[PDB]
């Protein structure tokens, strides 16, 4: 259900 | 079989008042889905990749390159983590130094 995704560091 | 080839990575921390920053962005965990991965070797693969690296920032002039899978960050594992786990593990506010094993190579 949870999609791949990215975050800012 | 797979040999991944691992190298090191120290990024100094920029910090800006109240704001830490590493200058670079992640993506996978083993709660997300790996099939999603646009870098990925194997679609399986549920590690911690650096999806940006930002002009002029920390990570850039450490070397840090989009792509890249973090192995390890200050001795701490980061192939079966969470996804906030692994930036948990990366925003440890008491730290300067952040030391990174990362692969962009497999051997062979």
């Amino acid at each position: 259900q949870l999609a791949w995704f990215d975050t800012d560091l | 079989p797979v040999t991944a080839v691992v190298q090191r990575v120290e990024i100094h921390k920029l910090r800006q008042g109240e704001n830490l920053i590493l200058g670079f962005s992640i993506g996978g965990g083993i709660d997300q889905d790996p099939s999603q991965n646009p870098f990925s070797e194997d679609k399986t693969d549920k590690g911690i990749y650096v999806t940006r690296v930002s002009e002029g920032g920390p990570a850039e002039i450490a070397g840090l390159q989009i792509g890249d899978k973090i192995m390890q960050v200050n001795g701490w594992d980061m192939t079966m983590v969470t996804h906030d786990q692994a930036r948990k593990r990366l925003t440890k506010r008491s730290e300067e130094v952040v030391r990174l094993l990362v692969t962009r190579q497999s051997l062979q």
